[PDB]
């Protein structure tokens, strides 16, 4: 769509808090947990799809925008109404659910791995996933990427390189892995349409302003970039 | 207090003239519905991926029409009823023949919106 | 939450138009 | 031959007329045809999988249409002409809008029986 | 030889096929 | 569809139809090919086999050679050309009498299922494992050898040299050995893989024409089975016996 590439910030709280807060059903009105998973769909649609359209709009941690949505509106008063830090606190001590994942390179780092659905709705995503009972934070990295794509990265996983990520209510870490050959040959293990690898230049909002199907890509589109120029000036 | 609904409106309303200028006024609203295609080729009902709040809304052209605003990705739904015979009730859903003669199913999360908008259609477009 | 498409009401039969061949 | 003609062309009619007793007269004939149809809202072309050869034909009400009997299986296509509008010819195809408001895609294998046929549609 | 795929066939004339469900 | 459309139709009707169908309205450039002209014969022929012969089945079961001498003096214009390319056409029915071709049938414990193999392109149907011989190769090392390829199963230690249904169809002989006793857990795994679609079992009383019941679909997708289904199964009932 085109309906953001033209909004202030402020047209953009006005259609968020429309979209996601403001005509809630009577109970899921009447609940502070209800308004923050609301409040989180909404940063994950300002982050996944409002920026791409618009990379002048700064991209925001959830609390940080939350705060900003909710001075935005005076409806949304009532929830701070004896504690003003209460929706902050339980934002921010809320537990939400472990998914993990690799961001795969090429050797030029240029190239990145990305996996789509079967649905024309489904966009390319990096592969991860939701982490089973008692699975450490890098089995599952490894299990999830090896069954979404059939590639097993366990003996090239760098468990101190990772990006963190709180979005859409889930608590997800991306290992980055570097020189992943292009001849690697890709396989779904499951669900997964097709395997690829892309450009990274050829991604919304990572051009420095050149404004198209991708969930959960854009956020980390901004810190892999610093973490390759890091790698790219220590080489 | 009143106050606030008048203030719920406005946003709304400004919200809905920012995507769709030629929108006037909002009729009605529902606080979460569930779009539905027909394909009239493998004749089976499809879900779409449009999901969110709808709002029924007249034009500057006093045409009736209504907008779903998605939450699950910024491609909404604006879709006018021209006539009576074109939106039905039936079980728990309205299905509606679109003017280029496609078939949505609308199914409302709260039953009594359902109800209540689809009479509210009936008296707007008389 | 919302229902599956299988269980929504069959439309009326002027809405649908016949087969691409008789 | 003329000989030759004359039982291929008895032989033809009969057999149209087995499938479809108002058959009267075969106006004209293409050696072999594919037909599409475009699929609304999906907004693509599909493949029908009717394919052979393609008979003009004149009907017992003097009716115009066209018989394709059907190579890849029993299921065989007629559908009648109404109007020279209802049929356009686009970079070497024929477009068919018909009775029942679908859109068909006639591609013919000799272009010279494609625009000769396409010619003999914008009478009657 | 076989036919041409789907693909390559023209768009049909404009006002003779119903627009997209959504603008 | 046209599912309805010989079954009142008789047989001189019925090459009228196949005549028009196939054979007397193809370009001038193709009437001239012997080559094309000998393929479109077949292809009338497999579409009286698969389809007109589903609908009213009073109609004979006729190899390739026998429908085009049936085919030929229906058609007096066909005749005038099988005289001329007389030796072209008597090569095109034979040339399958020089590559013989082995497989297996295997079947499960129960003697009710199958193993059938797939292909992608075109419409391949469902046949048993097979393929042609080898210099270097026996009629039970072709077959299992065959097997193995496509299925990924090694039935060297249930093969059995005298049990196999031999036939001839089109020129080609073809014998299938009968392997019973194979478990339905079998996983199999195709290594000429990037050939093989699909391995499956199938109930031998859902194959066409196995029973008089007739369900007769899909008998274009399984040409190749067909002509050993009735030996197959008086074959498990003489076993069954002992
Ligand atoms: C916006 N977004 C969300 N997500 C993920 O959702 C998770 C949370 O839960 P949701 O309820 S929001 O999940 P969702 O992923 O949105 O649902 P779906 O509609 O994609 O799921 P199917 O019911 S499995 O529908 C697809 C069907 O198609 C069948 N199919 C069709 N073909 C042609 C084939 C074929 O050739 N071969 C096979 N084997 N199947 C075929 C298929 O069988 C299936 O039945 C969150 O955590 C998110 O992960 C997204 N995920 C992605 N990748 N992109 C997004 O935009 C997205
Ligand atoms: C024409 N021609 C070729 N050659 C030389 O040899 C090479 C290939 O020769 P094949 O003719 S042995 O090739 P293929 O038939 O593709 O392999 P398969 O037998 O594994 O395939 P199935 O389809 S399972 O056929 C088995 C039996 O059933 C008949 N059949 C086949 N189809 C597709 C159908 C069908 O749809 N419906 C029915 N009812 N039956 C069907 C099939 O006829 C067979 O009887 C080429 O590369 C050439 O080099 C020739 N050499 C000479 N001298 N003359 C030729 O005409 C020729």
């Amino acid at each position: 769509s085109m309906s953001f590439t033209n909004a202030t910030f402020s047209q953009v709280l006005d259609d968020l808090s429309a979209r996601f807060i403001l005509n809630l059903p009577a109970e899921e009105q009447s609940s502070v947990e209800r308004l923050c998973f609301q409040i989180e769909q909404a940063h994950w649609f300002y982050e996944d799809f409002i920026r791409a359209q618009n990379d002048q709009l700064p991209s925001l941690g959830l609390r940080v925008f939350s705060a900003k949505l909710f001075a935005h509106c005076p409806l949304l008063w009532k929830w701070s109404k004896v504690h003003e830090e209460a929706f902050d606190d339980f934002l921010r001590y809320k537990t939400r659910i472990p998914v993990r994942g690799a961001i795969m390179l090429d050797m030029s780092m240029q190239q990145c791995v990305l996996v789509k659905g079967w649905k024309a709705s489904s966009g390319w995503g990096f592969p991860k996933g939701k982490i089973d009972k008692d699975e450490s934070d890098v089995d599952c990295a490894i299990r999830e990427v090896y069954e979404e794509t059939g590639f097993d990265c366990s003996s090239r996983i760098n468990p101190n390189e990772f990006i963190d990520m709180t979005i859409r209510g889930q608590n997800v870490r991306l290992y980055i892995i570097p020189g992943i050959s292009l001849d690697t040959r890709f396989e779904s293990r499951t669900e997964i349409s097709k395997i690829e690898w892309h450009n990274l230049m050829d991604l919304p909002t990572f051009k420095k302003n050149k404004p198209n199907k991708f969930y959960m890509v854009i956020p980390f589109l901004a810190p892999l970039k610093k973490w390759i120029k890091k790698r790219n000036i220590a080489n | 207090m009143e106050d606030e609904n008048i203030l719920r409106n406005a946003v709304n309303l400004q919200v809905l003239k920012f995507h769709y200028p030629e929108i006037e006024s909002i009729i009605d609203i529902a606080s979460h519905v569930a779009v539905y295609q027909f394909d009239v080729g493998s004749q089976k009902w499809l879900k779409t991926s449009i999901e969110g709040t709808f709002f029924l809304v007249k034009d500057q052209r006093a045409r009736v029409g209504y907008v779903i605003l998605n939450r699950n990705s910024p491609e909404n739904l604006y879709l006018f009823i021209n006539h009576p015979s074109n939106v039905h009730l039936v079980d728990r859903y309205l299905i509606h023949r679109t003017e280029n003669q496609h078939v949505v199913g609308l199914w409302m999360f709260d039953p009594n919106d359902m109800s209540r908008i689809f009479n509210i259609v009936k008296e707007s477009l008389l | 939450e919302p229902p599956s498409p299988s269980v929504l009401p069959k439309p009326p039969s002027h809405w649908v138009p016949v087969s691409f061949n008789p």
